[PDB]
């Protein structure tokens, strides 16, 4: 209950408010490190938070260092920097920079699944002040997940969730959201207008 | 930093100031005192506030860079202390709750023993990058066992006493003017309960705490923000 | 239209023994939207009550789960297999106990159904009341000598689910009713361990 908080604040608690980090006391940081190995996530919240407030957001490849000899990463997100303070207050995501590491109005989200191979030059504190930890989803997250995409979809009452937070919490697999999706692409299948446990196994035993 | 950012530590600076300050100066006595090599100085004693603004205040003062370690991955730091003639060499991360079994410490701490060892036995071999400096001091005994890994050597012992109070107080009225604090906040429960293995966590209930009064609404700091700051650095401590 | 059969879609909204493409008959949709009429004018004319598709739902499971009281006491009435095997091998007592429905609980316990009647899962449906916090459908489940320490397929006992749901009043109800405390599953953690 504390990621989505300090993503809250770090993130979309200054809607606008470009002075609010310019006199507010505490230095406001910037940087906010995201981690956990069996989660996948990287995808989940940026589209979370990329459709939920309105406003801009231009994301990163991770691999266009080649050219540079992982010199380009700082170059290209320092640019995505220099773009998104100049332009309307945007969100920027960093994703797989583990290869090239071997008063502030700027947003940086960092989410990864590797911290062995970082080195302590981009961890030193004042940029990353907060290493949030995401574990897998949880029951809680598994229910919630679940809800968030079920809300727009096709449901009915022979439908239970218990077995649908019981077998997930067993099978400690990653990116289960797109597994839903495929779920969706079988329940687009027009054979049934409310998708039944056959769509849900069948996508759990072929895909 | 300079001295503004200490305050109740007139003998930590005026013992230090021939411990470290005294080659600055006027190095030429060097050779008609005979003084030994100023290998560093330890300190030992839980770190209200001073841990890191001694040497970034004397390395300050002295108007030299302040290197931080954080293959061997050692060498470069000494090509570019020799580049650089003069280096204050410090570490951090480490003042936590974890040294208290003395078994982490002792390795963790223990590898940056062996090589504070190579580099002052490089010291000791040559004298061409002269002023180079480290200074050791986590929470307790622990920097005794430092001594332990180096013992009877020019290294310096300097104890940090708060006599009472007067090393939280004052000191949290100079890191706290930044932003709006109350005048009658009682330290004494909240201060004195978190003794030993943790000193750092008084800056971390300050800081922590400031981000309860963020996204509390809290336009200064109350007693119980760091009531609750305490608590909620204990569940992780 | 759910469905391809006009009898099903029809049926389900409120309106027999051929199939369809997903092997069901009208009475699984007819007892799953809970027509009393209609059940009991397909039941009238003879349709089989346990038609099994081709996973193994049985009209008893989405009755069963869906919360209608008077389909359960009309496919008791007929005579309805009450432990059925379905797909995942989960019984309908699985469903009764699972959606918190304690009338259907006491109706298919009181005719004597199976509440350690291992599924494919090897689990029980107090995994599923213990999982959401079920406290008084666990205790009417032990009013009819339910076990407690059912291992799943993991290992874990119905008391693991109930400390990993954070249920203190679970936790140290079920302690103090007669769960094993000393049963270690294949993670080697206690249930003391796993609450917090």
């Amino acid at each position: 209950d504390i990621q989505k908080q300090e993503v809250r604040e770090a993130v979309e608690l200054p809607l606008t408010h470009f002075e609010l980090y310019k006199q507010i006391g505490i230095d406001p940081p910037r940087g906010v490190l995201m981690y956990g190995p069996p989660g996948c996530g990287k995808t989940m919240l940026a589209k979370a938070v990329a459709h939920h407030t309105t406003a801009a957001f231009i994301r990163v490849v991770g691999s266009e260092f080649v050219q540079k000899y992982l010199g380009e990463g700082p170059r290209m997100v320092r640019d995505v920097f220099r773009l998104a303070k100049e332009n309307a207050p945007a969100i920027i995501f960093i994703d797989e920079i583990d290869a090239i590491a071997t008063n502030v109005n700027v947003k940086v989200i960092m989410a990864t699944n590797r911290a062995d191979t970082l080195d302590p030059a981009l961890l030193r504190p004042g940029r990353l002040d907060r290493k949030i930890e995401f574990p897998l989803p949880d029951r809680r997250q598994k229910r919630l997940i679940f809800s968030t995409i079920t809300s727009k979809m096709n449901l009915s009452e022979e439908v239970d969730l218990e077995d649908y937070v019981a077998r997930p919490d067993k099978i400690s697999g990653a990116d289960i959201n797109s597994i839903c999706q495929e779920s969706g692409m079988l329940a687009v299948r027009e054979n049934r207008y409310i998708v039944l446990a056959k769509d849900f196994e069948k996508a759990y035993k072929t895909v | 930093s300079t001295y503004e950012m200490i305050g109740g530590l007139d003998k930590q600076i005026k013992e230090i100031k021939e411990v470290i300050e005294l080659p600055v100066k006027h190095p030429e006595l060097f050779e008609a005192l005979g003084i030994a090599q100023p290998k560093g100085v330890l300190l030992y004693g839980p770190p209200g506030t001073g841990k890191t603004l001694l040497a970034r205040a004397v390395a300050h003062h002295t108007d030299c860079t302040f290197i931080r370690v954080s293959a061997r991955m050692v060498r470069e730091l000494f090509v570019m202390a020799r580049e650089h003639a003069p280096s204050i060499i410090f570490m951090d991360e480490i003042d936590s709750i974890g040294s208290s079994r003395l078994e982490g410490g002792s390795g963790g701490d223990s590898e940056v023993q062996r090589t504070m060892l190579e580099l002052l036995n490089q010291l000791d071999g040559f004298e061409a990058t002269k002023n180079i400096k480290v200074i050791m001091a986590t929470n307790r005994i622990d920097i005794l066992d430092s001594a332990l890994l180096r013992p009877g050597r020019i290294d310096r012992k300097i104890e940090f006493p708060p006599p009472n109070e007067e090393a939280r107080l004052d000191i949290l009225k100079i890191h706290s003017r930044k932003m709006n604090l109350t005048r009658g906040i009682n330290l004494r429960k909240i201060a004195e309960l978190m003794p030993g293995a943790s000193g750092a966590e008084v800056k971390g209930v300050c800081t922590e705490a400031g981000m309860y009064a963020l996204r509390e609404r809290r336009v200064h700091v109350t007693q119980e923000d760091f009531e609750m700051a305490v608590a909620k650095v204990m569940q992780k401590d | 239209c759910v469905s391809n059969l006009m009898v099903c879609n029809l049926a389900y909204s409120g309106k027999a023994t051929r199939t369809d493409q997903d092997s069901r008959t009208a009475l699984h949709w007819a007892c799953s939207a809970g027509h009393t009429e209609i059940v009991e004018f397909l039941l009238q004319l003879g349709v089989p009550v346990n038609d099994k598709d081709d996973a193994g739902w049985s009209p008893l499971h989405i009755a069963a789960s869906a919360g209608r009281d008077e389909i359960v006491k009309a496919l008791l009435g007929k005579g309805a297999q009450v432990n059925a095997v379905n797909q995942n091998g989960c019984t309908p007592l699985h469903y009764a106990a699972s959606k918190n429905r304690h009338e259907i609980a006491v109706m298919l316990l009181e005719g004597g159904a199976n509440p350690d009647a291992k599924d494919h899962y090897e689990a029980t449906a107090m995994h599923r009341a213990a999982a959401k916090g079920n406290l008084k459908m666990i205790h009417i489940l032990l009013y009819y000598k339910a076990s407690t320490n059912i291992q799943d397929t993991e290992g874990n006992t119905p008391l693991h689910l109930a400390c990993d749901e954070e249920r203190v009043e679970e936790a140290k109800l079920l302690v103090s009713q007669g769960a094993s405390i000393y049963i270690e599953n294949k993670e080697e953690k206690t249930p003391l361990q796993v609450a917090k």
